[PDB]
RNA sequence: AAUCCUGCUCAGUACGAGAGGAACCGCAGGUUCAGACAUUUGGUGUAUGUGCUUGGCUGAGGAGCCAAUGGGGCGAAGCU
RNA sequence: AACUGCGAAUGGCUCAUUAAAUCAGUUAUGGUUCCUUUGGUCGCUCGCCACUUGGAUAACUGUGGUAAUUCUAGA
């Protein structure tokens, strides 16, 4: 809930910027994960959980619950010194900036995915643990690695696997 | 007299049931209307069916029972309420005058 | 959720009702009721909260020779509200809607029956008051 | 045993009796029966119909202040001291006025001395 | 229901919040500028006579 | 007596400011030290030297 | 001699690249039909019940009457 | 801070209405009203507080109410 001055004060840093976009196949919890991150951290974002957050900037986006236009939100937060210990890259301060871009996951909006990826330098690929790797994840992964993007992977909807599927740990 | 009315009144309406008389013995209250005229004998039989639905198993707790006069558009539940509302009348006053 | 209870309809096919929105239509001419399966010679009839098909008779000429969906919001027939209350209004009136449930206008003149409001939330939000 | 209603004529309308009417201008009335409803619809003023509660009240059919002299204290004073002072001795009061008179006399002497 | 009580001889008017229509019915259907018995406010308040001076609606 | 309401009476906030008011209050008959019989409020607070002041009597 | 449909849940779930998108159990109600019933709402109303009123008639008042049910308000019971 | 007094009826904007209407010249108000300015007049009238009276009410101390407003009450 900070004002603009410290936003600039950390924006001028270059070793703590993290341009990354969330990418996945349709209906993998990209919106839900981005909203949970909006609840947790954010330059001015609260912990509001009123269904879909600012990533659904449109009334028809809330009408359908399908992401249409890609949304660029900002996140700020801090992490401890022993958390800095793992950061083998350049380091300056505990504060971090995330230029988060929520990209659409539909095949018809792969151009919007490309527009997001040209901006970003890293990608959080969301994968349903139940469905595994889907067609559009197989697509956006090709796009990102062609655009030289480091992938970080996140299996989602583990509640479905451990309750609805009743998977035991061995097969999980 | 339910658990919310607590009025010391009987099921007999104001002025008695129309075309029937005064209920004094026990009685059974039934949802809805049953066949026959007034003072018609009815047989009541334990059900041939197994009652398991919510409507059949529903608990009933009456809050209020209407006892206005069925001999027209009644508007007072009891004699006590009607007297409390209307107040004294000519017949009451002249009966007081005659009997001191 | 709890569907609406059966209420006295009173408005058959051919009824002319007032138009309670602000679209510019003065009245509506009920031509049918949604969900009516029917019977021999039995005219379809609607109560408050029922979706009907109607054509406006007086009003803006860009709507007169067209069929529109509508919802009755006030009826003059007295109906029982499942608590002994026999409610009846001063007039028959309905607003113009579409297939989904949106109201064509933006304001409603006069009260709206509680059943109609509970059936259609959009009318409930647009309603000036609830009878 | 719902909420108790009252007709225009004032009688208590029990649940399941009568009929409730709503107008386009938002006003909602309740009527005990068709006689009351027809009078209301024909727009007969209830104050002339002999058997209505409004008529009875209008024709009166069926039909003091306090002055205190408290005594409390004054902020920054003593409750005992103020009553004692206002019930002081009359001889104390006349001694006070004569001692203030001679105080004014010596004030006059000071005025004369400063004049000189 | 908050009930402000003011004593002319002492001041320090106090709020008594109550939850008993049974103990509020002695004031119900009366009017202001009338003297009603505060005896229904408990045997502590037995022998107290009060007058209604003002009131606030449910909307303020 | 209920605690709070019927006890610890606060005094009247101010003294009377009219000459007839104060004379009636103190039962003075004809000019018995009305100059000094007025109420003098002592003002005390932590960070100062406490003093006392009296109002101006009119009429 | 019962009949059919809708809403909620299942579930925006299975299925499916997506778009879309169910079903079984259950819950709340309706359509059409049937058999009753009059507590309530409405209808009727010659209880010719009670007021109101036009014309005429009993000398007037009071009380009535006739006008093929004079008209009109409200209306018990019954029937609906 | 408040009661009281005064101002807030001026200024500024715009030309919609408006065709003997507005308006200009001129003329009357001996057919009227007028805070404010100024000058008059203010012991002219014979009539147990006058060394000067009664109730309060603000502001103020205190309990609040309402989601809300330059909202307000109770003592
Ligand atoms: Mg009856
Ligand atoms: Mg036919
Ligand atoms: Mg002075
Ligand atoms: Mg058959
Ligand atoms: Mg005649
Ligand atoms: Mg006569
Ligand atoms: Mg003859
Ligand atoms: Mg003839
Ligand atoms: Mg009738």
């Amino acid at each position: 809930n900070f004002t603009v001055d410290q936003i600039r004060a950390i924006m001028d840093k270059k070793a703590n910027i993290r341009n990354m976009s969330v990418i996945a196949h349709v209906d993998h919890g990209k919106s839900t994960l981005t909203d949970s991150l909006v609840c947790k951290a954010g330059i001015i974002a609260s912990a509001r959980a009123g269904e879909t957050r600012f990533t659904d900037t449109r009334k028809d986006e809330q009408e359908r619950c399908i992401t249409i236009k890609s949304t660029a939100i900002s996140l700020f937060y801090e992490l401890s010194e022993n958390d800095l210990n793992f950061i083998k890259q350049s380091k300056d301060g505990a504060g971090f900036l995330i230029n988060l871009i929520d990209s659409p996951g539909h095949v018809d909006f792969s151009s919007e995915v490309t527009a997001a990826l040209r901006v970003t330098d890293g990608a959080l690929v969301v994968v349903d643990c139940v469905s595994g790797v889907c067609v559009q994840t197989e697509t956006v992964l090709r796009q990102a690695i062609a655009e030289r993007i480091k992938p970080v992977l996140m299996m989602n909807k583990m509640d479905r696997a451990l309750l609805e599927l009743q998977l035991e740990p061995e097969e999980l | 007299s339910t658990d919310y009315d607590l009025s010391d009144k009987s099921i007999n309406p104001l002025g008695g049931f129309v075309h029937y008389g005064e209920v004094t013995n026990d009685f059974v209250m039934l949802k809805g209307c049953v066949v026959g005229t007034k003072k018609r004998v009815l047989t009541l039989r334990k059900s041939l069916l197994v009652q398991t639905k919510r409507r059949a198993l529903e608990k009933i707790d009456l809050k209020f029972i209407d006892t206005t006069s069925k001999f027209g558009h009644g508007r007072f539940q009891t004699m006590e309420e009607k007297k409390a509302f209307m107040g004294p009348l000519k017949k009451d006053r002249i009966a007081k005058e005659e009997g001191a | 959720s709890g569907a609406k209870f059966r209420i006295s309809l009173g408005l058959p096919v051919g009824a002319v009702i007032n138009c309670a929105d602000n679209t510019g239509a003065k009245n509506l001419y009920i031509i049918s009721v949604k969900g009516i399966k029917g019977r021999l010679n039995r005219l379809p009839a609607a109560g408050v909260g029922d979706m009907v098909m109607a054509t406006v008779k007086k009003g803006k000429p860009e709507l007169r020779k067209k069929v529109h969906p509508a919802v009755v919001i006030r009826q003059r027939k007295s109906y029982r509200r499942k608590d002994g209350v026999f409610l009846y209004f001063e007039d028959n009136a309905g607003v113009i809607v579409n297939n989904k449930g949106e109201m064509k206008g933006s304001a409603i003149t006069g009260p709206v029956a509680k059943e109609c409001a509970d059936l259609w939330p959009r009318i409930a939000s647009n309603a000036g008051s609830i009878a | 045993m719902k909420v108790e209603l009252c007709s225009f004529s004032g009688y208590k309308i029990y649940p399941g009796h009568g009929r409730r009417y709503a107008r386009t201008d938002g006003k909602v009335f309740q009527f005990l029966n068709a006689k009351c409803e027809s009078a209301f619809l024909s727009k007969r003023n209830p104050r002339q119909i002999n058997w209505t509660v409004l008529y009875r009240r209008k024709h009166k059919k069926g039909q003091t202040r306090r002055a205190v002299k408290f005594q409390r204290a004054i902020t920054g004073a003593s409750l005992a001291d103020i009553m004692a002072k206002r019930n002081q001795k009359p001889e104390v009061r006349k001694a006070q006025r004569e001692q203030a008179i001679r105080a004014a006399k010596e004030a006059k002497k000071a005025k004369q001395a400063s004049k000189k | 229901m908050k009930l402000n009580i003011s004593f002319p001889a002492t001041g320090c008017q106090k709020l008594i919040e109550v939850d008993d229509e049974r103990k509020l019915r002695t004031f119900y259907e009366k009017r202001m500028a009338t003297e009603v018995a505060a005896d229904a406010l408990g045997e502590e308040w037995k022998g107290y006579v009060v007058r209604i001076s003002g009131g606030n609606d449910k909307q303020g | 007596d209920i605690p709070g309401l019927t006890d610890t009476t606060v005094p009247r906030r101010l003294g009377p400011k009219r000459a007839s008011r104060i004379r009636k209050l103190f039962n003075l008959s004809k000019e018995d030290d009305v100059r000094q019989y007025v109420v003098r409020k002592p003002l005390n607070k932590e960070g100062k030297k406490p003093r006392t002041k009296a109002p101006k009597i009119q009429r």
